[PDB]
RNA sequence: AAACUUUCAACAACGGAUCUCUUGGUUCUCGCAUCGAUGAAGAACGCAGCGAAAUGCGAUACGUAAUGUGAAUUGCAGAAUUCCGUGAAUCAUCGAAUCUUUGAACGCACAUUGCGCCCCUUGGUAUUCCAGGGGGCAUGCCUGUUUGAGCGUCAUUU
RNA sequence: CGUGGAGGUCAGUGACGAAGCCUAGACCGUAAGGUCGGGUCGAACGGCCUCUAGUGCAGAUCUUGGUGGUAGUAGCAAAUAUUCAAAUGAGAACUUUGAAGACUGAAGUGGGGAAAGGUUCCACGUCAACAGCAGUUGGACGUGGGUUAGUCGAUCCUAAGAGAUGGGGAAGCUCCGUUUCAAAGGCCUGAUUUUAUGCAGGCCACCAUCGAAAGGGAAUCCGGUUAAGAUUCCGGAACCUGG
RNA sequence: GUCGAAUUUGGGUAUAGGGGCGAAAGACUAAUCGAACCAUCUAGUAGCUGGUUCCUGCCGAAGUUUCCCUCAGGAUAGCAG
RNA sequence: AUAUUGGCGAGAGACCGAUAGCGAACAAGUACAGUGAUGGAAAGAUGAAAAGAACUUUGAAAAGAGAGUGAAAAAGUACGUGAAAUUGUUGAAAGGGAAGGGCAUUUGAUCAGACA
């Protein structure tokens, strides 16, 4: 995960199962203030959903990643 | 030919998971579960099933509601809330 | 009455070279293929399951029932049969032992025991309290746990506080003349308990 | 720590809504710090506080609705007495003692009398 | 002997009640007796043990010792007095689980509630 | 990260006991598997319908 | 079966998360009767039957 | 004569009998009337600072409120001001709430996390397209309401 | 005579060691069996007058459990086949690299999927058990990580069939039937510029739903990338559909 | 043996127990087929086979009469305690 | 007034005592078997208290060997007692195609009692 953040400008979240790509793209903008190109999702085979959120080139995911306390 | 070589051709499931009892008694072609009986309104059981009743009767699950009725009875099915004393 | 029969077990028949009792069918468990339903099998029912309509109580003619309790009363005299039960009577003034009725009005356990001793029954009061032992069976976890001997029996015509006074002091029992149980006059079917008669109980016995 | 329930009741409806957006950002902090260290036992009280605020938020509205259906027929089914389905069929105490005017006279005319046997 | 029909003599049920008691039911089971000092003081015989009471060990291999309770341990029906301990081979010290029926409380730890406890039971308390 | 070995530390378990503790779990399973295969081979080969390819 | 239904896949994931032994600190607890994980499932031993 | 076989005792093995226990069963007696469309019984999936299961619970997820008691829980870590106090606790008691996807199961389906429609509110330059949020949409029957149908039928009239 | 319980009695025995168990040690009895010694052992137990019963085992191709002889024996022999050195290690016929020698021969012993399994994929650690020899290797063991789509599938349509509704049987569970003896429905806009949709003519009568990951079907390609994912991620070049 | 057709085979589908299906063998219908499989009635019934648990003392037989759808069995009398 | 092998809450016994008593004293309708209906076990016990063996040495380790804890390791998480089949070691005796038994005494080992 952290190898995309520091390279491909992609944030990787554990997102709730009931959420779709419309509700995700909306709550990334609202909590973390960013703008999003793209959302890709997959349900991990522990029964949880992963999201690949690709922020726009106007941003650096590495800059925001360490703002909430992980990096 | 009727033995171990024929047991190799056997890959296609006749039954799948039932929604009501979750037991995988649900028959794909008859569209009927052979244990609970779904989609019948009533739950399949028989008096020659004396064990198979004892498995699924009330009290073998959570009893999310009946659990509390005997407690709630002895009080009188109260409403409102208690007041206070001290300490 | 459903014990042991909850199984579906068919005899396997013969020709498979094992005895013909019914064998649990199925597989994959390890109960499967084991004998069942017999009294000779593990888990099967017993021979002749016990049942609740066994005769428990017993009728005894009311005149013969009365015949016994008038022997057990005539047997609390005759000192020689009292000693044969224990009941140290050696020190007592005489027998039958007739106490002034005032013992019927005694209100206190401390005051009562002082009276029985003063009468001379203390020797047998100590025979209890020395005799308490565990029970030698599996009856110790069946709530029979502690065993002991039987002190004197006090007989009163009218009860005022005397039954509750002496009820705590161990092994000592009290009865009314009007009743006179046999189980309390001949324990173990051995005649001649040591009985303490109050005055008003000793007249009314006539 | 944790919020106290009786201290929140004093607060207005819209304060608590602000109170509860604060506690939600707390977890989004405390669930990031829980993957950087072996153990984070603090996260228990902050999410058992969010339940103590949601209990008071919802408690207010339900007795704001008890007042606008107050003293009149037809109030929502989840505000009614629960009892049990057999006891909500259950003819009311008024439809129990209902008695025809014929027996109502018979009762009044001949009720059961008290008496005793001495002399 | 027993009179009331609401209470049990059954040994199976007594031992079932005891070992299954919840915490608030065990607090009363762990009562410890007060000293000849205090029971003339407070006019009361036993009290439910608390963590800060000062106590003296009147039975066992630890008899005669004394200390102040460290933790009342209600799973084990045990109370742990510090100053009563045993040392392992490697130097780590381990506490000796004591049963408060074998103790005597020399000094109480008083609160409003603890004062109220001794109120109900006939005390006087200075 | 926390290298789950370290979780076991905080939890009150030692990287030493985790061997001595797990090896007593690793083996105690066999006493299930040795008690199953023992009682098993008795009545397992009983077969409901077996044709006996030839008998004469 | 390489292309799946969600109710099946949701039941594969529950059996993946029961697939671990006891945590050790459980044995250390007062009055512990439990010794090992007796329900361990293995894809070479018992098939779960969906 | 050793080996070897066999008999016996000793100590040690393999095995779990015997004895002694017992928070389980079993049978008899006494008291009580209390499931669900205000969504039951059952099912699936989830919830813990470290839990796989059993017990508890439901995105308020080993619990929230309330109430009593009055200082723990405990395998470890932890919290400590929460300790002469609106207050510990895997505590009792429980009157107020929560109650995922389902199930008689109800919008329609269902081997699918498929497909609608309606009203309120919100965003995107949108009464019509898309999204987010709240409340809805089963069948049979009963009393009433409103809108009707039929030369079934009586008047009105022009 | 012996066994499991009950009532009595011996104010019986017992942590100064009850019960049990082992004892080519002793005694009593015609016998069933009883009494004592020594050894192991640790919390209960007997004698007698009586009460009662799930009361005595050598067999039942007896039930359950455990264990023998056989026996270090039968065998561990299809699919051509291995060998040297080095490295690792406590330990190498079997692990790893190189060097040879071979084989499957593309109707493969290759490169991919369908049903089925369900994490077996991948990395690190570890070798009790498993791998019917061994094992430092493992599809094992402990801990982790991994599956990204407007275009690929499902989803949609119908097939052979299944199945509500209306009705019709049936004491009833339910059966018939699938447009059937049915008052079975919502559209296209004109009329409105009080306001939005009344009233308007006309229409159209097919009148549930289910049923295919191989049939029908809107649209995506190349290059690069990972320990493990890609027609999904990256970069570039397209295309379809609704608005 | 046959190997282009009365062929071979995947999935969907319909037919269920005195029933189904059969180019017919009483074949096939989940290792079960001259009536499947599972639970209950069921501890079905048996004049037939096997078993039936401690000692010692006193006494001690019969295989024959009559009747029975009676002849591998009972009633009856005799022997016996 | 009557009925009740379910439900809730209680008290009891000449009941069973872990192969018994319910199938289930334990994470028991559990693990497991079957396409399914259904079938369906095994499994209690250290001690008062983990005080569950620090430390030394041989061994790669498991453990061993000492010390150590405890009233006792003849209680070491294979744990109360620990029988029989069966087995290893030591000692004794015996042995020409079995072994084992009865009566009798010799020989070897043992045993009291008794006397005095």
């Amino acid at each position: 995960a952290m190898k995309k953040v520091e390279d491909g400008n992609i944030l990787v979240f554990q997102v709730s199962m009931k959420a779709n790509k419309y509700q995700i793209k909306k709550a990334v903008k609202e909590l973390y203030e960013v703008d999003v190109l793209k959302v890709n999702t997959l349900v991990r085979p522990n029964g949880t959903k992963k999201a690949y959120v690709r922020l726009t080139a106007d941003y650096d995911a590495l800059d925001i990643a360490n703002r909430i306390g992980y990096i | 030919g009727k033995g171990t070589p024929s047991f190799g051709k056997r890959h296609n499931k006749s039954h799948t998971l039932c929604n009501r009892c979750g037991r995988r008694s649900f028959h794909v072609q008859k569209k009927t579960c052979s244990s609970c009986g779904y989609p019948a309104a009533k739950t399949r059981s028989y008096n020659w099933g004396a064990k198979a009743k004892r498995r699924h009767t009330t009290g073998t699950g959570r009893m999310r509601y009946l659990k509390h009725v005997s407690r709630r009875f002895k009080n009188g099915f109260q409403t409102g809330s208690a007041s206070k004393a001290s300490a | 009455e459903k014990a042991g029969h909850q199984t579906s077990a068919e005899s396997w028949g013969t020709g498979r070279a094992v005895a013909r009792i019914p064998r649990v069918g199925g597989g994959g468990t390890g109960r499967s293929g084991q004998g069942a339903f017999g009294n000779m099998c593990r888990g099967g029912r017993m021979f002749a399951p016990t049942k609740t309509w066994r005769k428990w109580n017993v009728k005894v003619n009311h005149n013969e029932k009365r015949y016994a309790t008038a022997s057990a009363i005539a047997a609390t005299a005759v000192a020689s049969l009292v000693l044969a039960r224990g009941h140290r009577v050696e020190k007592i003034p005489e027998i039958p032992l007739v106490v002034s009725t005032d013992l019927e009005s005694i209100q206190k356990t401390k005051e009562a025991v002082a009276a029985l001793k003063a009468v001379g029954a203390h020797s047998d009061l100590l025979k209890v309290l020395k005799s308490k032992k565990l029970r030698a069976g599996k009856g110790k976890y069946r709530n029979r746990r502690w065993t002991q001997r039987r002190g004197p029996l006090v007989v009163y015509a009218e009860d005022n506080g005397i039954v509750k006074a002496l009820r705590n002091v161990p092994g000592v029992e009290t009865a009314n003349v009007a009743s006179l149980n046999l189980l309390q006059l001949a324990p173990g079917a051995h005649l001649g308990r040591f009985v303490i008669w109050t005055e008003a109980a000793f007249t009314k016995l006539d | 720590a944790g919020v106290k329930a009786y201290e929140l009741r004093t607060k207005s409806k819209e304060q608590l809504a602000s109170q509860l957006v604060d506690l939600k950002k707390e977890l989004a902090e405390l669930k990031v710090q829980k993957l950087s260290r072996p153990s984070l036992p603090k996260i228990k009280t902050v999410r058992k506080s969010i339940a103590c605020v949601l209990t008071v938020i919802n408690e207010q509205q339900r007795e704001a609705v008890r007042q606008l259906y107050k003293g009149k027929k037809y109030q929502p089914k989840d505000l009614r007495a629960k009892k049990t389905r057999a006891l909500r069929r259950a003819l009311t105490k008024f439809e129990a003692s209902q008695v025809t005017e014929k027996q109502r006279k018979k009762q009044i005319a001949f009720p059961q009398r008290k008496y005793a046997i001495k002399a | 002997a027993k009179q009331s029909l609401d209470v049990s003599s059954d040994r199976r049920k007594a031992r079932k009640a005891y070992f299954t008691a919840p915490s608030s039911q065990r607090r009363v089971l762990l009562s410890a007796p007060l000293s000849k000092e205090l029971r003339a003081q407070y006019g009361i015989k036993a009290l439910p043990i608390r963590r800060d009471d000062e106590v003296l060990v009147v039975r066992g291999s630890k008899k005669g010792q004394e200390g102040k309770i460290s933790s009342v341990y209600r799973l084990k029906f045990a109370v742990q007095v510090d100053k009563v301990t045993k040392e392992k081979v490697n130097g780590a010290s381990v506490p000796i689980n004591l049963h408060p029926s074998k103790l005597v409380i020399t000094k109480l730890h008083l609160d409003k509630d603890r004062k109220a406890l001794i109120q109900r039971k006939g005390g006087k308390l200075e | 990260t926390i290298t789950a070995a370290d979780r076991r530390m905080v939890s009150g378990v030692t990287e030493k006991q985790y061997k001595k503790g797990m090896k007593k779990m690793q083996q105690l399973e066999k006493n299930a598997i040795n008690t199953q295969i023992r009682r098993e081979i008795k009545r397992v080969n009983f077969q409901t319908h077996y044709r006996d390819e030839l008998l004469q | 079966a390489a292309q799946k239904s969600f109710r099946i896949k949701q039941k594969m994931a529950k059996a993946k998360k029961q697939n671990r032994p006891l945590p050790q600190w459980i044995r250390l607890r007062t009055n512990n009767t439990i010794r090992y994980n007796a329900k361990r499932r293995n894809w070479r031993r018992t098939k779960m039957n969906i």
